[PDB]
């Protein structure tokens, strides 16, 4: 298990609210490092359907 | 404490403690230290 | 993404550094942020190079009034409940380490 | 051999190939996907020339739009499902 | 060494794409590494573009790295775990040591048990009804309507009501439409249910 | 429950006969692959064991059974050896169902609604499948080889094209008629075991949920699911250990981990892999077993009552 | 006696119970013809209607795709016109319009006949609500997992047919239309190349059916209070559901059909092992498992929403309609309602 | 699954990794502007180029369709109440839908004005442009974007205007005509969005015109010739015109 706070349970500061931003931040990079960018994703989702029946244009 | 001796009978009274067979009483039945 | 410029950040705090001003663009911060950033770091000490864990948050290093440099560092806390607090000994988020007893020697 | 230090032939797990699985049109086949996958690039046929039609020669504006979408998709690959339009979206539902 | 129980060596070891990258054998106890810090090149470049004018970021253009798993949970070692646990009666003082490595640190084991703990409501209700027949044996069995005049006259009176239906009374209150048609027909020796009583047919005597 | 069977009917000696060939036929010919699967598990497994943890522990029939298909030889290769299996499962539901019918004609209580216990029962079904399972060995040691010929190394097969042909390069090639009989023991065993630890168990649990849900459709297939998986439980270790005699090569250094008898199996299998060893392929043994005796009963069934109502009995009596 | 297993037949004495409705009594209507025969019907309608959508809806892409999208409606009425006279129009009518009845056939229809045939002897309450739906739960489980893949065959060779349309003329197979492909490949490729990893095919019609059927019994029931006792519009309501039901199976079940995008689709890593090793059931439970929803909920409309849904409604429709959903509902206090009459009135 | 072959899924599989292989997040870009005249800079080290009230200068409680829509639930609420149509109970109910639709458009429409750009500042180096603007309640969003993202519209609004020969200022410098921008990724209250569409009012002063052609045309602005003008004029949550 992953806490929510990070280590931060209350941004008091804003300089504790700048910690926050950076590490939850970076912790999404990290998350997402591994599925596809929003071009590709787009592109794959778009041009999904391959069932033609007269090709050859 | 089954085919394995990890306690020490001699520093043990008596090694009736715990299910075993692997332990003896250094003191036997019969066994009385007198002066 | 819109990284605002490394001498614009160090012009509006005169004493920062390049190198830390280019960190601060690279990380993830609205521009006004990124030199609200820069301004509490340089006023303060603390190393903006310090990757935050469960162990400690931030560290930074400041000179007493008797000249010599010592670092502070921020723990990581809790909300009144020790049970959430995470107790680790690695720089690392996750809640790895499961203690029977939470004080061993009492 | 009985030592385990060392892994030997006699525990190799390998059922010997004898033919294409699903056939030799489908081996030719697979071979010629590999050879010219994004070569061979086959288009549905469409009629090039139609009166009422305006030809797709550039890409439209967001304002010819029909609908309005309510997700969104940030640029490191995060799906996005609560955004400001389903915030106004909302609002006549919650209301009811 | 046994490469029985290497991955890498003996192909009948199913690996768990889940849990690439964390190896649960070769945690600290208490946990001491690190395998997570600053990460770049992915969507900020790592290089410095700030003022140059040439150069523009993409971060849709997110190249695809390795998947990161999530930290699977530590696993018992069941010999080392019970051999830190034992303690020799008459011959250990009653003190913790120093080190902090005596902490009894809670690892996870095996998870048939947790089966039989998410289906412990379907168990514990079959146990109290099915298995003790609470209320009673017929409550959860198919019900039946009891044969043609049985057990006796006065709680069946299948043949009375059937001449009561047949008689002048009978079609009388029927036609008024408080009381419902006739559901059963006494064919010869048995009672039939019509379809349209939604009942099943009375069991057989044997 | 010692007057709650209904025998009103037995079918003769010759119906018994030819239902159960013509219903074990069409049954060993529907669920052979999955014996298939299970055997070169089997093979696969032996000298390793199971060395996934947790969830992941033991063989995936489905993996086994892709890279079987992936050799190219389609469905048809599934069924290598079927000749051979057909042929040694004939063989011994023909003496197992004859002395078994022989022995309950014999001892049968007189009375219609009285059956045998269950115990006396077990004890005629288990010697009759034993007798068949010695008799019919050497089918089942060939169909064994033809199956485990794929897996094992090309030098170890042994090239069988057939029951006959099987038999007779086991029998010219080792020498003598007694090496048809390889693992004999270990053949009788499983039959044994397999013969006893399933009629118990589904009439237990079909009574029990009969008496909870009355009478009901379900509860046969129920009580079914329930026996197969225990006589699984209390089978698959012989199974296990009988496919290990037969695959045993008649070379020592062509053999992996050769042995000496059932006992010396045993000990290998135990020292080499631990008891949980015995299990593996338990899957496919499962779904083997219960899709045979689901297609078995249920053509039986239809046919029986087909025949009661023909001959007249009561609807109760059926 | 025949084998080594014995199915022992036994007889057992007379019980009764106080009342003998509420139960488990099987619908005089409930047999193999009549329910296939339903079944049949309402699929095939369903699956026809469904496909020719499907096959609209891609025309009408594929014309925007190479023309601007109408701008107003006389230019969506002529786009309307254009896309009707496409030949890919009409050839993917035609080729549809036979899976359709495919389908419908022997995956809906299967679905409709095992249900019914699962659930028709649950009966209700007189003047009440069907209290202990949870006994319906292990019947609509059963019927899922039989009639799951019965549909992954048809698919694949659907599959196989437009993907051979395809190729070059040296590798095109040349089937004339989907029966004469669904007739040929299985003797070509053989049976298994079309249940060969059909993991997600199957989980998905699994999905489909058990939270579309189960899911929509129990709400025409449980949500009736809103035509018995506030007067509103039966079919409305009915409607109503049947639309939330097939919302609930098309979430429920995209995201196991999702496992085809990120096992073959999705780009590799070069120099690393493929995340999900290729095992699109290893995929499903890493979906399973996932911590956020919309990374594999992204293209739940553009994909699968319209594919899917509107047969799911239309089957729901029809079935409610022939009478696949209707249980039997007696006066537990009539005559053949309780075996104590004696107590109905005192 | 994959044991079926698909020519048109196989290109799009070799597509999505060609691409993927090939371009990175760093590109390269030869659309580098250079004002003639020196920018001078904010004390924030921004330049305004932008300035407008669109609340002010736009119609918000009388607008049509609007004033249409919402005229007509009195006829409904009327209609339900006397049922001069002689309707069934669920018929006479099904008129009180549209009370409850009717004034969605209008929303929808407050908050369109909310995309109206109010201020427009260009950050050092001429990569960055800062939009600030306010909704009908008085909430305030400020959002960056890079030059790069910006693609202006016909006058008619109905396509995309030529980047590079686009006639969308006078003479003097102010816009001709309404001008729209569409933004291909906004990044808006830290939720980012693809392709909104936002607007410069006719009635507002332009700044810089050279600056403000430059961002609407994506070239990156060269602020090497800067001055920095130390005017502490502007105070956080300043008051404004735009209410
Ligand atoms: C037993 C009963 C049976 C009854 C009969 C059943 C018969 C079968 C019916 C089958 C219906 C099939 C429908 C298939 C549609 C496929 C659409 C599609 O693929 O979309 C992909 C689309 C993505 O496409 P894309 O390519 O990425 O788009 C990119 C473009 O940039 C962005 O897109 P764009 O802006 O370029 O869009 C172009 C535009 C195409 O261009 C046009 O719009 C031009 C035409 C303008 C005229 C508009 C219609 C005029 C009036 C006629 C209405 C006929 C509709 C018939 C269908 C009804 C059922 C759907 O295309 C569309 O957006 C879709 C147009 C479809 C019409 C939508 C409006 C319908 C209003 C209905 C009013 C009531 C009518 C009553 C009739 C009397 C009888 C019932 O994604 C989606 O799927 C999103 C759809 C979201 C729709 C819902 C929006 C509102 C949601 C709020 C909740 C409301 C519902 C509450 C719950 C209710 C139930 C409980
Ligand atoms: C055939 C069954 C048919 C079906 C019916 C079954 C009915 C079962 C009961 C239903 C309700 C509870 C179900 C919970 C199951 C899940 C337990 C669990 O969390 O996983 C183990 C989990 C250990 O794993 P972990 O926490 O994930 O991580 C540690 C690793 O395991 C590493 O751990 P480690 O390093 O410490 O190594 C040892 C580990 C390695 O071994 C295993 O993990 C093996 C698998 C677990 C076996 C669990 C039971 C073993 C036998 C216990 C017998 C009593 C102690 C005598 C000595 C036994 C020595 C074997 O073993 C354990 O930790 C097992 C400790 C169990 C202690 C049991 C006594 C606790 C006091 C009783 C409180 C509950 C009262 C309920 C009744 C109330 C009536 C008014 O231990 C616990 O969390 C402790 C739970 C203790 C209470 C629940 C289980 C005991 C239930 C006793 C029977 C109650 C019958 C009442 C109804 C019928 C009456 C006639
Ligand atoms: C420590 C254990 C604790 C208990 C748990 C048990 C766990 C066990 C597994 C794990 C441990 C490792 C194993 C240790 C086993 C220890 C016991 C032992 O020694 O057993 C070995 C014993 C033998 O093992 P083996 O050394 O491998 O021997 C087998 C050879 O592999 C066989 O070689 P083959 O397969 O090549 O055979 C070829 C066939 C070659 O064929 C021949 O025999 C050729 C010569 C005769 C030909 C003629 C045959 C008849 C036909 C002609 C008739 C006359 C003419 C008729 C008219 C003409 C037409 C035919 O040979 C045979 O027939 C078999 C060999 C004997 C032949 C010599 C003559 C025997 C005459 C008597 C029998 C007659 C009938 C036999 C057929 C069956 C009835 C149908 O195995 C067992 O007993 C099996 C396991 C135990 C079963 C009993 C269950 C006990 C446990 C109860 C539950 C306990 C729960 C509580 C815990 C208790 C803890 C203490
Ligand atoms: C009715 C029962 C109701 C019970 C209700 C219970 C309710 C409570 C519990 C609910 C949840 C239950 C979950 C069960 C465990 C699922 C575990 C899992 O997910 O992984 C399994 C397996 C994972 O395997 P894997 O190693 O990870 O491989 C991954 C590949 O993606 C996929 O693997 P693959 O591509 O390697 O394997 C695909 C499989 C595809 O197989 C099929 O499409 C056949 C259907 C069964 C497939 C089930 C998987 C294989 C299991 C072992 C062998 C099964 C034998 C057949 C079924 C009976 C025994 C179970 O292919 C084969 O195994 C060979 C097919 C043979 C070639 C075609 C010839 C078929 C026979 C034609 C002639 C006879 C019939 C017609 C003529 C009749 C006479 C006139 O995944 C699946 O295959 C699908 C699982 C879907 C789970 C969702 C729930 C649906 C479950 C449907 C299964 C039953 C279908 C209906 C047949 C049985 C009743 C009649
Ligand atoms: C240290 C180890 C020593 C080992 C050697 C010495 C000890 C040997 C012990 C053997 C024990 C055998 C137990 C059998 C199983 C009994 C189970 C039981 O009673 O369950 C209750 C039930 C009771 O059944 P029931 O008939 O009373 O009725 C059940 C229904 N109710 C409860 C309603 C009455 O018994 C069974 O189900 C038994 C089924 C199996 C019967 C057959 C057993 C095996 C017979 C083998 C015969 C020979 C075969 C050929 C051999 C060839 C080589 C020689
Ligand atoms: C308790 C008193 C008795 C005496 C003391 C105890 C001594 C005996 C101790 C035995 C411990 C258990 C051994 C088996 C362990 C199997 C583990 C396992 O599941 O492995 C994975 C195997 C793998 O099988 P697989 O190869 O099909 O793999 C499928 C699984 N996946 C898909 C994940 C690969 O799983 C199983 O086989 C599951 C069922 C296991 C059933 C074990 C039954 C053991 C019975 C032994 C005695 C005989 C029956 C007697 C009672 C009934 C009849 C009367
Ligand atoms: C939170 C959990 C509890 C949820 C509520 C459950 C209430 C009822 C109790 C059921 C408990 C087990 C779960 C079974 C759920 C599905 C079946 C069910 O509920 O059975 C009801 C139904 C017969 O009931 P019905 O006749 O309609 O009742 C009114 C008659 N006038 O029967 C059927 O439909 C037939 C079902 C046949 C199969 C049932 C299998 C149940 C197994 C339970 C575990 C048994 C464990 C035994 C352990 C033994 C250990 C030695
Ligand atoms: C059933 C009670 C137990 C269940 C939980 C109850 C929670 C209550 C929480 C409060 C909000 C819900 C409204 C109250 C419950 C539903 C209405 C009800 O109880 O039924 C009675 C009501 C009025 O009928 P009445 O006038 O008393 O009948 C006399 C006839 N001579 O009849 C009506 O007027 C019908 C109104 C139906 C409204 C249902 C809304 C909730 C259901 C989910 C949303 C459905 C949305 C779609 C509805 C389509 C309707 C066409």
């Amino acid at each position: 298990s992953t806490s929510t706070t990070l280590g931060l349970p209350r941004w008091y500061k804003r300089i504790s609210y700048y910690i926050f931003k950076i590490r939850y931040l970076q912790h999404t990079k990290s998350k997402m490092n591994g599925i596809p960018g929003s071009t590709v994703r787009l592109m794959l989702i778009n041009r999904h359907f391959v069932e033609y029946e007269v090709y050859e244009k | 404490c089954i085919y394995q001796a990890y306690q020490n009978p001699l520093r043990h009274i008596n090694t009736g403690h715990n299910p075993n067979n692997v332990y003896e009483d250094i003191v036997m039945l019969g066994d009385y230290p007198v002066q | 993404y819109c990284q605002m410029d490394p001498e614009e950040i160090m012009r509006r705090v005169p004493g920062i550094t390049r190198k830390e001003a280019e960190f601060i663009t690279k990380l993830g911060l609205s521009p006004q942020e990124q030199v609200d950033f820069a301004y509490i770091a340089y006023n303060i000490g603390l190393d903006i190079f310090y990757f935050t864990n469960q162990m400690f948050v931030a560290r930074q290093v400041v000179t007493n009034s008797k000249g010599e440099k010592v670092e502070v560092l921020w723990n990581a806390q809790c909300y009144e409940d020790i049970a959430q607090l995470n107790v680790g000994f690695a720089p690392v988020l996750e809640s790895v380490d499961y203690h029977w007893e939470i004080f061993l020697w009492a | 051999q009985l030592d385990f230090s060392h892994f030997d032939k006699a525990f190799e797990n390998k059922y010997d190939i004898v033919a294409p699985e699903f056939g030799d049109l489908h081996q030719k086949r697979a071979e010629f996907i590999a050879k010219n996958q994004g070569t061979y690039r086959p288009v549905p046929l469409v009629p090039n020339n139609i009166k009422g039609l305006i030809p797709k020669t550039c890409r439209l504006p967001a304002t010819r739009n029909w609908y309005r979408r309510t997700s969104s998709f940030e640029r490191n690959g995060f799906f996005n499902i609560h955004t400001p339009v389903l915030n106004t979206k909302m609002i006549p539902w919650l209301l009811f | 060494y046994d490469w029985r129980d290497d991955p890498k060596v003996n192909k009948d070891i199913e690996e768990d794409i889940r849990d690439r990258g964390w190896h649960p054998e070769t945690y600290d106890f208490p946990y001491t590494k690190k395998h997570d810090d600053w990460v770049f090149d992915v969507t900020m470049p790592s290089q410095n573009y700030q003022t140059d004018l040439t150069v523009n970021i993409h971060p849709e253009n997110k190249k695809m790295h390795v998947m990161k798993q999530v930290m699977r949970q530590s696993y018992w070692d069941a010999e080392h775990d019970m051999a830190h646990e034992y303690d020799y009666e008459s011959e250990d003082l009653d003190f913790q040591c120093e080190s902090f490595k005596s902490q009894h640190f809670r690892k996870k084991g095996p998870i048939s048990q947790y089966l039989i703990l998410g289906l412990l409501p379907i168990l514990y209700f079959g146990t109290e009804f099915f298995y003790n027949h609470y209320p009673d044996e017929d409550y959860w069995r198919v019900a039946h309507p009891p044969p043609l005049d049985y057990p006796d006259t006065d709680d069946t009176d299948d043949t009375e009501t059937f001449k009561d239906y047949k008689s002048f009374t009978g079609r009388r209150m029927v036609d008024t439409g408080i009381v419902d048609p006739l559901w059963y027909d006494i064919r010869e020796g048995k009672k039939v249910y019509y379809d349209w009583a939604g009942v099943n047919q009375p069991m057989e005597d044997i | 429950m010692n007057y709650s069977y209904k025998r009103y009917w037995e079918p003769s000696t010759a119906e018994v006969i030819g239902l159960s060939l013509s219903v074990n036929t069409i049954s060993a010919a529907l669920t052979y692959p999955i014996e298939f699967v299970k055997v070169r598990s089997q093979i696969r497994t032996e000298g390793v064991g199971i060395r996934s943890k947790n969830l992941y522990m033991g063989i995936n029939p489905n993996k086994v059974f892709r890279e079987i298909h992936a050799t190219g030889n389609g469905l048809r290769g599934f069924y290598q050896g079927f000749e051979s299996h057909l042929i040694g499962r004939l063989s011994y539901l023909f003496i197992r169902n004859l002395t078994y019918k022989i022995i309950y004609d014999r001892t049968k209580p007189v009375k219609a609604h009285n059956d045998l216990s269950h115990r006396e029962k077990g004890v005629i079904a288990g010697f009759a499948g034993g007798l068949a399972a010695f008799l019919t060995s050497p089918a089942d040691l060939v169909n064994t080889r033809t199956i485990a010929e794929g897996g094992k190394p090309k030098e170890w097969r042994w090239g069988y094209k057939g029951l006959m042909d099987g038999i007779n390069k086991i029998a010219a090639t080792e020498g003598g008629n007694a090496a048809l009989f390889r693992g004999s023991y270990a053949n009788v065993l499983r039959a044994v075991i397999l013969n006893i630890s399933l009629t118990g168990p589904f009439d237990y649990l079909n009574e029990k949920i009969w008496i909870t849900f009355g009478d009901m459709t379900w509860n046969k297939y129920a009580a079914l699911l329930w026996a197969s998986f225990w006589g699984s439980v209390a089978t698959l270790p012989f199974d296990n250990i009988r496919t290990r005699l037969y695959a045993q090569n008649a070379d020592p250094t062509k053999n992996r981990l050769t042995y000496s008898g059932w006992a010396d199996a045993a000990k290998k299998l135990i020292q080499h892999e631990g008891i949980s060893g015995f299990y593996v392929g338990f899957y496919a043994f499962y779904i083997r077993t219960f899709l045979y005796a689901w297609t078995t009963v249920f053509i039986t069934d239809k046919i029986t009552s087909d025949w009661k109502r023909k001959a007249g009995l009561k609807e109760w009596q059926i | 006696m025949f084998f080594e297993l014995e199915d022992i037949k036994r007889r057992h004495s007379l019980y009764w119970d106080i009342y003998n409705v509420q139960g488990w009594v099987r619908r005089p209507d409930s047999t193999l013809y009549n329910n296939v025969k339903r079944g049949v019907t309402a699929g095939v309608v369903a699956s026809l209607v469904q496909e020719n959508i499907t096959a609209l809806v891609e025309n009408c892409k594929l014309l925007a795709t190479k023309y601007e999208k109408p701008q107003n409606l006389r230019q969506a009425a002529t786009f309307m016109k254009e896309v009707f006279k496409l030949e890919n129009y009409r050839k993917a009518v035609w080729n549809r319009s036979q899976y359709a009845l495919c389908i419908g056939t022997f995956d809906i229809g299967a679905r409709l006949a095992t249900f019914r045939w699962l659930n028709n002897g649950w009966q209700r309450v007189f003047a009440g609500f069907e209290f202990n739906f949870v006994r319906k739960i292990p019947t609509t489980m059963l019927a899922a997992l039989f009639t799951a893949p019965f549909s992954v065959p048809f698919e694949l060779a659907r599959m196989a047919y437009y993907g051979d349309k395809t190729f070059p003329k040296e590798l095109q197979r040349g089937y004339s239309s989907y029966l004469s492909a669904l007739a040929r490949i299985p003797f070509e490729e053989g049976p298994y190349f079309l249940f060969k990893n059909s993991f997600p095919l199957i989980i998905r019609n699994f999905f489909q059916t058990f939270t579309l059927f189960y899911t929509y019994d129990f709400l025409k029931d449980k949500a009736s209070f809103a035509w018995r006792v506030g007067e509103q519009n039966e079919y409305a309501c009915k409607m109503i559901i049947a639309g939330i039901s097939t919302y609930l199976a098309a979430v429920f079940s995209y995201p196991w059909m999702v496992t085809r995008e990120m096992v073959d689709f999705w780009p590799k890593v070069p120099g690393a092992p493929c995340t999900f090793n290729g095992n699109y059931r290893k995929a499903a439970v890493w979906i399973w498992y996932h911590e956020f929803s919309g990374n594999y909920f992204a293209g739940f409309f553009t994909k699968y929403f319209w594919k899917a849904s509107p047969g799911m409604f239309l089957t729901l429709m029809l079935a409610d309609k022939v009478g696949l959903f209707d249980q039997t509902t007696v006066d537990n206090f009539g005559g053949a309602g309780n075996n104590s009459w004696e107590d109905t009135f005192v | 699954l994959n044991h079926v072959q698909n020519m048109l899924e196989e290109n799009l599989k070799y597509d999505a990794q060609k691409y993927n292989d090939e371009v990175a997040v760093i590109q390269k870009t030869s659309r580098i502007y250079k004002p003639t005249y020196t920018i001078e800079f904010n004390r924030e080290g921004e330049v305004l180029v932008y300035s407008a009230d669109p609340i002010k200068n736009s119609v918000v409680y009388f607008k049509y369709p609007y004033v249409l829509y919402e005229a007509a639930i009195p006829l409904f609420i009327w209609a339900w109440i006397y049922n001069p149509l002689e309707l069934s109970k669920n018929a006479v109910n099904s008129l009180l839908i549209y009370p409850n639709i009717a004034w969605i458009p209008r929303m929808w429409y407050w908050r369109s004005l909310q995309y109206k750009i109010q201020k427009m500042y260009l950050l050092r180096g001429g990569k960055v442009a800062k939009i600030e603007t306010q909704s009908l309640a008085g909430d305030r969003f400020t959002s960056w974007v890079e030059t790069y993202q910006f693609h202006p519209l016909t006058q008619d609004q109905k396509n995309f205007d030529n980047q590079d020969n686009a006639e969308f200022l006078e003479d003097e410098g102010q816009l001709k005509y309404e001008l729209g921008v569409q933004l291909d990724n906004l990044q808006e209250m830290g939720t980012t969005s693809q392709d909104i569409v936002i607007n410069f009012m006719k009635e507002g002063t332009v700044h810089h015109p050279e600056l403000f052609e430059a961002i609407v045309k994506g070239y990156n602005i060269d602020t090497s010739d800067y001055v920095i003008n130390t005017a502490n004029n502007l105070r956080a949550r300043e008051g404004n015109h735009n209410h």
